[PDB]
């Protein structure tokens, strides 16, 4: 995995050593180069996985997460070019330097062989994601918004931090490859369910889970474009990714400690999707709705079914594209009214013909219209969980209706009507914004046509 | 103060500091107790203020009070056993009052209410030595009679340390009682792991020096000594808030910084000897010590505070303060966790 | 032990409960901190004494050296605090609560 | 006031000083160049020829081997009088079931 | 060698490098009262270098390549526009006062530095010891408000505590009609405005505060206009003078060593001109500043540490 | 829209004698600026 970290680490050095008007040029060209060779990591073989050293290893699980991750660097600079505009060039390339690290985190986090180098680099992210938050963002909340990133993920980390180690103490190794072979049955007895909650609730706090997700609503709120991409895209990912691998050593306990958690998610699911129909903020809305989406994720990772993980993979890279799409939808309309209210400018769709397509297709995405792979992810995990017990149909048929409808309001709200007449500052849409979102949907909406790259390792 | 003079106090309290290291007799221990008191609270009084007096008085008398008790537990262990070994104490009454003594010196609360108050009415540099180099002789003799120290008292200081030291900042603006309680909670870290592994309390505690090293070198040269004065740092030297919010971040404990290798290598310790509940327990309350490290970053890095208008006459001169070894410790304070393997040459 | 050391151990704890609870002066208090070291003199020179541990018998001597140079101490600070607020009351020395 | 502070600036609007703007730059020389890179790295390589690489992987995860696998062994264990497929994955002779 | 601990004790001492004729002297007097020709007098009789009166760009002229920097860094505060209004409610009165302050301030550094370091007496006028005389004026002409006042104090009990006062201090004095009948003559437009009660202020804070205290610790010499124009009879004062009274004469080489180390830095000696004080005279929002801030860092010879600057043509970077 | 950066309000809420006020630590002014109290 060193032909992609070595590349990451040199950005920051083209960033710092290049000319004081061409840190963009550089940093979206080169960010893109490594992006396009994170495509040799799709050697996989239908026993083993790609391993490549005694550190770092990829299977068809990380490596839809590790390319979306690489993909999504690029993505972000665009986006941010904007609103650092004013911003003196040590501070800009201060900024870069926080998101190239992040990336460096990231891919090494989807890559740890080791659980223990797993958990250092997974809250590794939480140094820059809270620096990005708190000294880029626009409001008074976002000094708030980092405490509250900070402390509910640090309350759950920590008890996985021990639950870990005294893993290690027990089997002798947190290699998991080692432990696909020494994984022993976990007994029914009031310390192995709190080894259970202390090994799941800090992946729940970050998918997050209903009732666990306060922080959710205030940092992808508060964030700057940049953050709430990266935010939402992966980091919630980070979630997913770690219940896929450490529920291997918690059977048979899972058959029984997960109801609690199918209940907040199921329910959850609509509450969520339920609070999208009266927001006034369009960037809260975004955000409650991978709450809702991300309710799916917890309940198919926790039934244990091939068809469920293979819709959970899918669903988590299908909701990365719409969900960091969405957001950057969004901040379009920001950079021009500077306001995060919903009501504020309407009719869009007669000022700016071309974002509303945008609009449109990343609603379509949103509410899982077929054979998009929002849908083949949703729908796998609906065949799943019918078999866990049919009567979950009448919950995850109800979340369908309601996030047709937050989902087409959303797109009702400010594209059609009749656009708002105070509002004389509505210019066109730059180069930059459309080829924005066309890097969003193009990759999505193409891999519908060769979908099992994305349906992870039980493919 | 004459500047040899200055040398030869500080020469003292090295020395002081090294006989309780290498002495085998713990009569040549309490006398490098009383060496090392003898020639501290002159470099207290150094300011000559009604404050900086307060301060030595408050010290004296707490040292001075663990001193009798120290040399009372060697003499019921000269009763019991009759020789003066630096070792395990051989009588369970002189190994409370020993380690009850030792405490005193630490700070460990409930033995603490000296340390927020003596450390604010000394100067940063009486500062920084209050609250390192001080630690290593009490540290020292832990160290060598911990087979013999009770395992109850001992974690219960180690509790009630963190504790009150994550409690105690919370309502703090001033910086120097913000790292006096920021002693106090890492102190509890020191002394858990000790009955378990003591190569975990060297580890520790070289960690905590090197960090509470740079916080103060950092605060001394910008003659920083309350919140809102080190709100001004972004406006006169923007590279020292860098530097801070690094060394604050680790302090907290997070990754992949420093710091996270003393707590990280803790719980290991703990949790092979079928200890969860405690590191559990400590790691959650150290939380509170990582809030309000978050709010000096707000307040110094994060945020740009409002400024004064005689600020401008700051930017026309250059830094003189020595700032000794800081770009070494800032280094070794935020980059070594690559590193944590090389704790085995502290065995 | 025997009925000698029942006296000179409790009179070091007679002396150690002086020495936490202050009245008014900070005289008084340095009092009761000396009462500390005679009783330990008087305690280590009974043992050393009475077991005819003679390489010890220098070590209540030592005792008393850095014993009285730490009051030397311990009275500069109380003239220091006297020189300030014209007595030794300790409930004067409550600058550093803020 | 409570302090002497700077008036708010107004956003600047990339298409007063350049109708050409891009939106990339205020320059129009790297305003240019910042579109072209976007693009041909973009759309022509990570899109276009990955997605050509994609298409092309060689028999990923070992699919179409398996199909060519089993029309293998149907082919043997059909016309042998043997059983399609077994309900047991291993032969119990080497099993040593308790008591 | 930079002076510091070490110097000192290889022989660096104050008293080894200092005379009988090494006095700090200040001459005081209200506007217009002739002491700027009487203290450059004083000085190059008695060979004292001579300290011009700290104005707004003092401290510019101490940096850099001394010549004058623009008025934003400065803190926008101007003496002239001072006269035209002095009530105007941007805070041009107090924030000119309290940046005086500094400069004065500064100034008294740079003198005991010059005096400690080469033994050379120097001549001041209106040190920061007599500063206060325009803050009670604008006070009482209802120029500044009360708060203005205490921070004055707040700033000024924390710095003046710290150097030694003036030997000796020549006061000038005139009366209050008389100065405003040289302002006319002197033709400046501006100061011309200045009312007779602002003056007679002025002389107040002089003979109400300033002389009374500084008698006690100091030698006050008093000259009416006609005796000022006697410069080698107001040095012939200064030679007799008996030198009996004040904080010198406490001073060894142990104490004037603490007192070089503090004048030398001068972050140390302006640390407390900027406290953590909200007054909206002084405090300066963090956008403006941050402005002003990057600006002053694209001055020539200013971005990196006096001597690293290459486009002032220094040379020798990668080995300095 | 401009980054929101503290103002003196928010700035007040850290230059007081604690950070919680209660009945007690009411009166409690804050220790002098160079740790010098009047003699
Ligand atoms: C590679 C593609 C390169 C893009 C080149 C675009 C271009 O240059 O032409 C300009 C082209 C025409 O220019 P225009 O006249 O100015 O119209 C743009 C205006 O915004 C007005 O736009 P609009 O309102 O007329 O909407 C047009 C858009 C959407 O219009 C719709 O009808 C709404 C979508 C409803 C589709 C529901 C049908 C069910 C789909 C499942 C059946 C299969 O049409 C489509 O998406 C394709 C037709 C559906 C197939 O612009 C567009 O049409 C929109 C931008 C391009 C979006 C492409 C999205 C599809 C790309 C898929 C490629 C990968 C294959 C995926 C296979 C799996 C299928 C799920
Ligand atoms: C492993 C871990 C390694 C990390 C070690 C951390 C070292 C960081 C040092 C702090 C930064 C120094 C600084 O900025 O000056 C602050 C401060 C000056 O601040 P100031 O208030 O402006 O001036 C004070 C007076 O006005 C004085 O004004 P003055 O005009 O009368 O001048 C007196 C003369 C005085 O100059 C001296 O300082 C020389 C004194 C001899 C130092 C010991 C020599 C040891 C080698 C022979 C054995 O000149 C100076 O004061 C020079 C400024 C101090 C720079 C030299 C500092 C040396 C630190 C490295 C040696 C560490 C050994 C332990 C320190 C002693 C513990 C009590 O100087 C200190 O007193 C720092 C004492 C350091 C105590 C903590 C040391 C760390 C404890 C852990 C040791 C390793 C085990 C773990
Ligand atoms: C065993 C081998 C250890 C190597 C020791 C040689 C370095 C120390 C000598 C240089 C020195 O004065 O620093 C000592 C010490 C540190 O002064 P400093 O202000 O921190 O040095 C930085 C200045 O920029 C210093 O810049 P400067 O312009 O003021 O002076 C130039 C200086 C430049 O010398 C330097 O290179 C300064 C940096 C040297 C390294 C300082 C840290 C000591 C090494 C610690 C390494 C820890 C590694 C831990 C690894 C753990 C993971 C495996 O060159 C020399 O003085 C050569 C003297 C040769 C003796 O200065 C003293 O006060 C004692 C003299
Ligand atoms: C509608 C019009 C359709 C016309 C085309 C139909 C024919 C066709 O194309 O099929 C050929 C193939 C599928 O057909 P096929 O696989 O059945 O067979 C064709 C090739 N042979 C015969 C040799 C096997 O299409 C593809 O494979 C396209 C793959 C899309 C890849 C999209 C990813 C590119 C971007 C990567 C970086 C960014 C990703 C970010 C997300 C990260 C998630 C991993
Ligand atoms: C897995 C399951 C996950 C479960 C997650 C549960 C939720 C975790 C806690 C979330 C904390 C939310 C952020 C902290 C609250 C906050 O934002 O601060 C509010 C309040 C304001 O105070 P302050 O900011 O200092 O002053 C105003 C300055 N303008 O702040 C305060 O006044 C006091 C702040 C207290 C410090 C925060 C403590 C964080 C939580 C750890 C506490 C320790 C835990 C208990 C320790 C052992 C028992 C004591
Ligand atoms: C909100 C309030 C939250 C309250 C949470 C309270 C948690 C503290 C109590 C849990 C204690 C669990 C424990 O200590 O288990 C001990 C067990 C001992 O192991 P062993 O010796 O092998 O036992 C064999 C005996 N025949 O050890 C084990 O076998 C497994 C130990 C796994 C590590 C447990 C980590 C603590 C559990 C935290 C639960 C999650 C809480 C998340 C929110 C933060 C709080
Ligand atoms: C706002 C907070 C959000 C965060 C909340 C975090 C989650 C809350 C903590 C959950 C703790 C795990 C629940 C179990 C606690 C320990 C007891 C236990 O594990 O018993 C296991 C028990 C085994 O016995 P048995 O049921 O017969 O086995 C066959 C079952 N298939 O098997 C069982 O009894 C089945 C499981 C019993 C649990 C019943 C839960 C019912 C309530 C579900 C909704 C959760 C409401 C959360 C309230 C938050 C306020
Ligand atoms: C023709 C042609 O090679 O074009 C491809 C283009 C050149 O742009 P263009 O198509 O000539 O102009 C179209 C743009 N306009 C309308 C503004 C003129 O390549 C590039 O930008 C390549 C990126 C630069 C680095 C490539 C290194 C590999
Ligand atoms: C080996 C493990 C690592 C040790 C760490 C390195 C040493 C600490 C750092 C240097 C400290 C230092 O020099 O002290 C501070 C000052 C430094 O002189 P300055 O004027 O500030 O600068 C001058 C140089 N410049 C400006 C060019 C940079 O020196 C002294 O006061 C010197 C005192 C010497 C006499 C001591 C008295 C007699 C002692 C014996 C009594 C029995
Ligand atoms: N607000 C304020 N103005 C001052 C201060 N010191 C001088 N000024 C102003 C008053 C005058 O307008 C100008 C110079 O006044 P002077 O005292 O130096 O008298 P003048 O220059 O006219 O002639 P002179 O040197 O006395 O012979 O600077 C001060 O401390 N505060
Ligand atoms: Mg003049
Ligand atoms: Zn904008």
């Amino acid at each position: 995995m060193l032909k992609y970290i070595i590349p990451t680490i040199m950005l920051m050095p083209l960033t710092w050593l290049s000319k004081n008007n061409m840190i963009w040029v550089n940093s979206t060209a080169h960010s893109l180069l490594i992006s396009f060779t994170s495509l040799l990591l799709m050697n996989q073989f239908g026993d083993n996985s790609l391993n490549f050293s005694l550190l770092f290893f990829s299977d068809s699980l990380s490596t839809p997460l590790l390319i979306l991750t690489m993909w999504l660097l690029p993505l972000m600079l665009m986006a941010s070019q904007h609103h650092l505009s004013k911003e003196n060039l040590t501070r800009k390339k201060l900024f870069i330097t926080m998101l190239i690290s992040l990336q460096l985190f990231l891919i090494m986090t989807f890559t740890a062989m080791e659980l223990i180098l797993f958990y250092i680099l997974f809250e590794a992210t939480l140094v820059p994601t809270l620096i990005i938050i708190t000294r880029w963002g626009n409001q008074t909340e976002r000094l708030n918004a980092g405490l509250y990133f900070l402390f509910y993920t640090l309350a759950g980390s920590l008890p996985l931090l021990v639950a870990l180690i005294y893993i290690q103490n027990t089997v002798g190794s947190l290699n998991f490859l080692m432990l696909q072979y020494w994984v022993q049955p976990v007994h029914n007895s009031w310390s192995n369910v709190f080894m259970w909650l202390a090994c799941m609730m800090a992946f729940m706090v970050k998918m997050p889970l209903y009732g666990l997700h306060l922080w959710l609503p205030k940092a992808h709120v508060e964030a700057p474009i940049a953050g709430s991409m990266v935010l939402a895209a992966v980091l919630l990912k980070l979630g997913g990714y770690g219940m896929l691998r450490i529920t291997l050593i918690l059977n048979p306990m899972t058959d029984f400690m997960a109801y609690p958690f199918i209940m907040l998610s199921l329910w959850g699911m609509i509450m969520t999707s339920s609070i999208c129909l009266r927001q006034t903020d369009l960037k809260s809305l975004i955000a409650y709705s991978s709450v809702s989406h991300m309710a799916l994720v917890i309940v198919a990772i926790l039934i244990q079914t091939p068809w469920s993980y293979m819709g959970a993979t899918a669903l988590m890279i299908a909701h990365g594209l719409t969900s960091s799409m969405l957001f950057c939808l969004a901040n379009s309309n920001y950079e021009r009214i500077h306001s995060r209210t919903m009501i504020l400018a309407r009719g869009l769709q007669t000022l700016l013909p071309l974002m509303a397509t945008w609009w449109l297709l990343a609603s379509l995405t949103n509410l899982a219209l077929p054979p998009t792979i929002n849908l083949i992810g949703e729908l796998f995990v609906v065949m799943s969980t019918f078999s866990w017990s049919n009567i979950t149909i009448i919950l995850m048929g109800v979340n369908m209706v309601i996030t047709a409808l937050y989902s087409l309001y959303m797109l009702i709200m400010t594209q059609r009507g009749k656009y708002t007449y105070h509002i004389n500052n509505i210019s066109p849409s730059f180069t930059r914004e459309n080829a924005l979102m066309s890097l969003h949907i193009l990759p999505l909406l193409l891999l519908t046509l060769n979908p099992k790259i994305i349906l992870g390792p039980l493919y | 103060m004459n500047p040899i003079i200055f040398i030869i106090i500080l020469l003292t309290i090295m020395l002081g500091t090294i006989i309780v290291m290498i002495s085998s007799h713990w009569l040549l221990v309490w006398i490098g107790f009383e060496m090392n008191m003898l020639a501290i609270i002159p470099i207290m009084m150094k300011n000559h203020n009604p404050r900086a007096t307060e301060a030595s008085t408050k010290y004296f008398l707490t040292q001075s009070t663990a001193s009798m008790l120290l040399m009372m537990a060697v003499i019921i262990n000269l009763m019991f056993s009759g020789q003066w070994t630096v070792m395990k104490l051989f009588n369970p009454m002189a190994s409370m009052l020993m380690t009850m003594a030792l405490a005193m010196k630490l700070g460990m609360a409930p033995f603490h209410f000296w340390v927020p108050e003596v450390t604010q009415g000394i100067p940063l540099s009486s500062g920084l030595i209050l609250l390192t180099w001080q630690k290593l002789a009490p540290m020292s003799v832990l160290y060598q009679i911990f087979p013999s120290i009770n395992l109850n008292l001992i974690l219960t200081l180690s509790v009630l340390s963190i504790l009150i030291g994550g409690w105690g900042g919370l309502n703090q603006t001033q910086l120097r009682k913000i790292m006096a309680y920021s002693s106090i909670a890492h102190m509890g870290w020191m002394t858990a792991v000790l009955p378990y592994n003591p190569t975990m309390t060297l580890l520790n505690l070289i960690i905590y020096i090197i960090m509470t090293s740079t916080m103060f070198t950092m605060f001394m040269a910008n003659s920083t000594t309350t919140t809102l004065s080190l709100s001004h740092t972004w406006n006169k030297t923007p590279i020292m808030t860098v530097l801070i919010l690094a060394t604050l971040l680790s302090m907290g404990g997070l990754p992949p910084l420093s710091g996270f290798m003393p707590k990280w290598m803790i719980i290991q310790e703990m949790t092979k000897n079928n200890s969860i509940i405690l590191p559990t327990f400590m790691a959650i309350t150290a939380l509170l010590n990582l809030y309000f490290y978050m709010r000096l970053t707000y307040s110094t890095t994060l945020t740009m505070f409002p400024s004064t208008n005689n600020m401008k006459m700051k930017w026309q001169f250059p830094l003189m303060k020595k700032m000794t070894f800081l770009p070494t410790m800032v280094v070794l304070s935020t980059m070594m966790l690559p590193l944590t393997p090389m704790l085995s040459v502290l065995e | 032990m025997s009925m000698v050391y029942m006296n000179i151990m409790m009179a070091f704890t007679v002396s150690l409960v002086g020495l936490l609870m202050y009245r008014s002066h900070l005289m008084s208090s340095l009092l009761c901190l000396e009462g500390m070291m005679l009783s330990l003199f008087v305690m280590a020179a009974l043992t050393i004494l009475n077991s005819h541990f003679t390489l010890a018998s220098m070590m209540p001597i030592i005792l008393l050296v850095f014993a009285a140079c730490e009051a030397a101490l311990g009275l500069s600070l109380l003239v220091m605090v006297s020189n300030t607020y014209g007595t030794d009351y300790v409930q004067n020395l409550n600058l550093l609560q803020c | 006031l409570r302090w002497q502070e700077d008036p708010e600036p107004e956003d600047e609007n990339l298409y007063e000083k350049n109708p050409d703007s891009h939106g990339y730059d205020k320059d129009p020389a790297v305003d240019i160049w910042n579109m072209r890179v976007v693009f041909f790295f973009g759309f022509s390589i990570v899109l276009v020829l990955g997605s050509t690489f994609v298409a092309y992987l060689p028999d990923y995860r070992m699919q179409e081997w398996a199909r060519r696998e089993a029309e293998r062994l149907v082919k043997y264990r059909e016309a042998h009088g043997l059983p399609i497929m077994e309900s047991n994955c291993f032969d119990p002779s080497k099993i040593q079931l308790p008591e | 060698l930079q002076y510091g601990p070490l110097a000192y004790i290889l022989g660096e001492k104050a008293t080894k490098k200092m005379t009988e004729k090494s006095k700090l002297i200040t001459v005081d007097g209200n506007i217009c009262s002739g002491k700027s020709k009487l203290a450059k007098e004083i000085a190059e009789k008695l060979g004292l270098k001579h300290f011009p009166e700290a104005g707004i760009h003092y401290v510019d002229s101490t940096t850099g390549d001394g010549k004058p920097l623009p008025v934003q860094f400065s803190g926008n505060c101007s003496l002239e526009k001072f006269y035209d209004d002095p009530k105007s409610n941007d805070g041009n009165s107090y924030r000119l006062q309290a940046w005086l302050y500094a400069s004065r301030l500064l100034q008294y550094a740079d003198a005991l530095e010059h005096l400690l370091s080469t033994g050379q007496g120097v001549v001041l006028e209106r040190s920061i010891y007599s500063d206060f005389v325009f803050l009670e004026a604008m006070y009482r002409q209802g120029f500044i408000r009360k708060q203005c006042v205490d921070h004055y104090n707040q700033v000024k009990k924390v710095t003046i505590c710290e150097y030694l006062p003036p030997h000796v201090v020549v006061y000038v004095d005139v009366p209050v009609p008389e100065v405003q009948s040289r302002i006319q003559k002197k033709g400046n437009p501006h100061e011309m405005k200045i009312t007779s009660a602002y003056l007679q202020d002025i002389e107040n804070a002089y003979k109400g505060t300033f002389l009374p205290e500084m008698s006690e610790k100091c030698e006050v010499l008093q000259y009416s206009a006609w005796e000022a124009q006697d410069a080698e009879k107001v040095v012939e004062d200064i030679e007799y003078l008996k030198y009996d009274k004040g904080p010198w004469l406490d001073q060894n080489d142990r104490k004037l060593h603490k007192l070089r180390m503090l004048v030398q830095d001068k972050l140390e000696v302006l640390n407390y001109t900027s406290i953590p004080v909200f007054l909206p005279e002084v405090t300066v929002g963090a956008h403006q500043s941050d402005q002003v801030f990057q600006e002053f860092t694209e001055l020539p010879g200013r971005k990196y540490r006096a001597g690293y600057n290459e486009d002032v043509g220094d040379k020798w970077i990668w080995l300095k | 829209a401009r980054q929101w950066q503290p103002d003196v309000e928010w700035a007040e809420q850290y230059g007081g004698a604690v950070m919680y006020p209660t009945k007690e630590t009411a009166h409690w002014k804050p220790p002098p600026w160079n740790d010098v109290d009047p003699p």
